[PDB]
């Protein structure tokens, strides 16, 4: 549910950056890879995260695993929005995202 | 006003569906074909009906809805058109734009076929209903039309963006005509003042097709809860400081500008990636017909060339036959 | 034959009208509305009559006029049509295509309304008159028609061009149908042999409008005096040597090329459409098919006359 | 409300002009060509400007104006358009739709050319002005547009009828789209609330033409003074009785029904009178272009016919040449 | 100015009915010819008379005569409307026209 | 030859689908959406794949299939294109035009996207695989193309008709270009001589869509078993006499005429458009020009072979 | 399965002719309705019947009932083609159809 | 009346080239500006001058002044055609125009 170790995963970020950018690096800073995470999961391009993008981030398909129920997804995203988003805009910014 | 994006009542690409094949927080029925980029609510086949509604009811007093959609037809006449509902009971199937009749709520109908024969279509019709009034299907809801602006949303080069705002019992419909790729280019269409709608209800969309057929795609659906500046409690004590904001946003911008240059040398480094323009995608109906006529003339051109070649062959055959006798 | 453009009996754009508001060397009367690029002889209002004639009389024995015009109607039926006159007196206002009846000269009528009801309109009718017989308005001049034609000139995509030539007492009318923008694409319409006309007279054009209404615009009117190669006396030693012409024309072409390159960087330095281009391409393709079939006809005629001489042997 | 037809600010066919050649109670200037049937305010030539204004000023607080007009263009794009003014001074010549700029009053512009390039034309734009604000010619008055509905009035099969009503400081524009011959088939276009206009002023109409050219005809202009039912002086003393009304109207109806039968046997008795439909008058631009292509193909058909006939002639010439030798 | 003898003119009505109806009658009742007058001058077809129709009715062209000035035309039509039209509708009905 | 229509391997409208929702005697898979009048094998969404195959296997030595289809795209570039298979096993889902690779039979590909980049698309490619050839997807099967063609079948005003005939171990593909509504107007596209295919197998059709999007509708699919006149054994005395046929057909035609008259007064008793009719007239005129030029070519060939025999004498 | 009584059904022909033909007749000769059946069920307009058209004729909804199995339909159509069609063209003509 | 000084006028050529040509030159050879004059005043694009084009060239408004009489223009154009044009074609060519 968007834990500290969940975002801090070099392998997931390396898999996502594969293909789009051909720069396989060895080791990166936790803030650097969390910046990569935040930039990569923002599909729309508004430099913001929301519930629809976090739903893609959580319920993810790599290359088997059972699909998460809708109620658990709703509870997780509602908790994340209630905890991180302080401006009550609905969106999550990098300043709000850097707290956790 | 103050806007809050509500994710439980929204869907966007490019991951609009899941591995299961259904839209999250949305139930679809009929001939709707959800894809990973758009929902084809009613395809281009004969007698299609489709609808996509929300699962949970939305309890808002002031809200804003942004619907991006496309209605593409081979001919110049639409089938039925789209319909955006804020009704309290989900109508999965029915005879009104692929949705059930006698609804308790508001419906914005993008009617594209002139049943009444008044030559006033395609047009956007806002209709409120309290659940005991049938829909005048044969007259495009002319009697029930609270406000009806006229705009063309078919075969546009860019997706049509519409915005429906309920605020202080006033429903404002502002429609981007789909001529420019700019997003914030909305143009006013209609407004309805002092309309009573149920406090809580389901957001839905639907489409239907008659004898003539159109493709009714919906690319995105966005829901924003709207609150007055005075009513919303600010509570600024939860924010830490502006110092952390100043410490964070400049490194975010620096990371973006560094990643741009990082991608720059490998965009052209690997020549496998290729682009594609969006101009040849759009072509008008009259332009397509004229192109079809121009293509049809090529058969006549080739046949005349073949005839000229055969006539030259017989001319040369008579040319060589003269000197043989003498 | 040799042709000399007489400017005193001509008008053309894009500076057709002056600051005064009148056509130079031309007197207009009726509902004619001269403009910068064309002369609307009769607009699309009800019961309009207009005419534009020459001021001075033209004394020619062999002449040629090239008239470019448009007849545009909202409906499928024309009002009255155009008329091109070579007369003795200025008709000005009148009841015959916006010009006076009982004229002494020749008149080419582009009739676009079938008064006779014979379903033979629109048509081109050449009528000579000595000034003593009234024109048959209710029968489209069927009895007086020296030579008729059958062309449609209404609502064409391109201006309709006509060429009327009086040469050796023969009047030849050759009409472009207005399907191609090419100027010299005339097709034969009618001819009259051994017709007597006054030696000197006025050149004019006129138009009228009846129950229905069309717009009768005239874009240009060019008059050429024609003379025979043997009849025209040459003037030796008056012309300049060809060496100076060769010296001059090379610098003229070099300067026009340099001016093209000079215009190139300022056309885009300081800032048709789709659909119309497709229709233009369709019409160009039709014209190409027509020209190719004409070439096939020429080749078939060539092989036919090749076999013609092979029979008597 | 109560309507009174004011003849001093109106003109109608089919005796619009007089033997002098001018419109009664109206002054025309520019390239206006008044005729008995209609007034062509701006013809289909390049750079035309025309205007027709009232001579005497109209002093009304609530009024209604019914404008019947046609805009016919050969192409699919118009140039400038019509403009209906209620001003303080006669604009006459000027650079705004053939009328003077900086007007003190209200003006409804039927713009048919998109100067702004927003692809939102033709459109109806209501603009108020106090006499010191320049009109945005290059942007179709987008900033000054109080209310802008979108409708097509060009190349319609029937004359377009518009109705502009000033009532309780509210201007309502209701536009018949000109698709049906019915008169009372008005459809709502726009409204402006709480607009201040001068108490007395001139009624006028004007038109202009740019690069492209349209014909801008106005067939009729009707003015009605509007009064509230409560503010209407009753004065019923002038009305004598209903008995005379009952004694008169039935003989009027009997005279009408007798005159109909009187005309019936001589409508067909004299065969000189002939009718004419109004369907072939209307033809769309695309339909005209397709008909032009079909007409152009006939030359190709006839030339191919000639080719075939000549080939038959040479075939028969070779047919008769065989048996002669033997 | 729309007098009793002006409407009561058999020759003017006979000239107007010429062509449209081929029924030349000898003598008609004054009410009959005034009915013909009212029906003929109603160019539009609403069975009503107004200022614009009365202007063409007064300033008339038969087969010379000088044209009436605008001020006299305005005064005559205003007087006729003030006298005959009692319902203040602007139009003149046959019931209002039969008074004079 | 003698052609027996086999209903078990065919489908057509206007009752293509049943109340159950499946095509009779046909199994569909993928994103195929059968309807009352047509089967959309692949709609215009991103990454669509569909196929319709036969349930039972067809055992024919000479056969003919007449396929009517439409490929309609908003843009000017096709997605993948159609494919018509005569295979040994039902491919169903797969990566080759929405069908499985490694097929044992013949496949006709209506490729509409140029993967090779040779600017030679859309094109018709006949490929006969025998179970160990992987279709060259990135090169449009250039190496495997037994016989190619070059036709445009996208965005045509009329449905495109194709006829594929296996006769005496020769496969002939004749394709209507879709410019005329006439059915029997096929033009030669390709042929393959001496090709071995399995004796019995499944008839199928399939389509696929890439990043670009096209709609691949199939309106009909008719299969005819072919046999030679000499090989087919006659059955004398089984047929009925011609007298009964003459008795019956006259009353049939009389009844259909009477039914036409009966429908006449109720068509109007109880109650196309402009512009479309003009476009139809334009296409009809183009077809007439094409037919007249074909007749001219036949006449020219006749006079050419007339002069051919005149030389040796 | 295309029986003598199934074709000779007045109510079925009346139901099929409803809407298209606004002429309810009382009684018709058996050949007359059978001609109406043959004309109505030929959708392509080639004056011929085939297995697909026969399958549509037999298995249609009308106005619940379970659909017939595909094997039974195949057997019925095969029997009809083997019995009536003698020219082995695959199509069923009225000359062949008049036998049954 | 098409004099040597009238053609050799730098300010007139600069005014005519204004707008169309965004290149204000300082000084040009007399043949250069006379070529610009000849090219500008040929509206039809046939590389030829005639009486109508000469009349437009002489009598044009520019930026009040009374218009020249028609007889004077006729005399001037007749004199120009009689002097320069030697081929009697009606048109004025640059070969004929280079004399004056
Ligand atoms: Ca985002
Ligand atoms: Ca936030
Ligand atoms: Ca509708
Ligand atoms: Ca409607
Ligand atoms: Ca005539
Ligand atoms: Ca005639
Ligand atoms: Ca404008
Ligand atoms: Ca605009
Ligand atoms: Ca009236
Ligand atoms: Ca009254
Ligand atoms: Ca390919
Ligand atoms: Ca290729
Ligand atoms: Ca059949
Ligand atoms: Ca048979
Ligand atoms: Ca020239
Ligand atoms: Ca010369
Ligand atoms: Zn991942
Ligand atoms: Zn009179
Ligand atoms: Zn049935
Ligand atoms: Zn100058």
């Amino acid at each position: 549910g968007l834990d500290k170790n969940t975002v801090h995963d070099q392998e997931h970020i390396m898999e996502h950056l594969e293909g789009v950018i051909n720069k396989p690096e060895a080791e990166m800073s936790p803030q650097e890879l969390q910046l990569h995470y935040f930039k990569m999961h923002d599909y729309d391009g508004n430099n913001l995260l929301d519930g629809l993008e976090l739903s893609t981030a959580i319920t993810h398909v790599h290359k088997q695993a059972p699909l998460m129920s809708e109620d658990e997804l709703i509870n997780i995203i509602d908790g994340v929005l209630r905890d991180d988003d302080k401006n009550n805009d609905g969106y999550i910014d990098y300043a709000e995202f850097a707290k956790s | 006003p103050h806007r809050r994006f509500e994710y439980k009542y929204s869907f966007k690409g490019p991951h609009l569906v899941q591995s299961d094949g259904t839209v999250p927080f949305w139930a679809h029925a009929g001939n709707a074909i959800p894809s990973s980029d758009q929902i084809r609510v009613a395809p281009s086949l004969k007698s299609q009906r489709g609808s996509v509604w929300t699962k949970t009811k939305a309890a808002f007093e002031n809200w804003e809805v942004e619907v991006t959609f496309r209605v593409t037809g081979r001919g110049r006449i639409g089938a039925d058109g789209l319909a955006i509902w804020y009704a309290e009971n989900q109508g999965l199937e029915g005879p009104v734009f692929g949705s059930a009749d006698l609804w308790n709520g508001v419906g914005i109908f993008f009617d594209s076929f002139d049943n009444d024969g008044k030559k006033n279509n395609p047009a956007i019709v806002i209709i409120g209903n309290n659940g005991q009034i049938h829909y005048d299907h044969q007259n495009d809801g002319a009697s029930q039309a609270l406000a009806s602006c006229q705009r063309d949303f078919r075969n546009k080069p860019y997706p049509v963006r519409a915005k429906i705002t309920y605020y202080q019992n006033t429903l404002t419909v502002m429609i981007n005509n789909g001529f420019t790729p700019d997003k914030n280019d909305y143009e006013f269409c209609a407004k309805v003042e002092n309309m009573i709608i149920p406090a809580q209800g389901h957001f839905g969309i639907s489409a239907a097709t008659g004898g003539l057929a159109d493709d009714h795609d919906v690319l995105s659906f966005l829901t924003f809860q709207l609150t007055e500046p005075g009513k919303e409690p600010p509570t600024p004590d939860k924010e830490i400081s502006e110092k952390e904001k100043e410490k964070y946003q400049e490194e975010f911008e620096h990371f973006q500008q560094e990643l741009d240059k990082k991608k720059e040398e490998f965009q052209k480094g690997h020549p496998d990636l290729q682009g594609q323009p969006a101009e040849e995608i759009f072509e008008s109906v009259g332009d397509r017909e004229l192109r079809q006529v121009f293509e049809g003339q090529n058969r006549i051109h080739l046949e005349i060339k073949q005839l000229n070649r055969q006539l030259d062959m017989i001319l040369d055959e008579q040319r060589r036959y003269v000197s043989s006798l003498t």
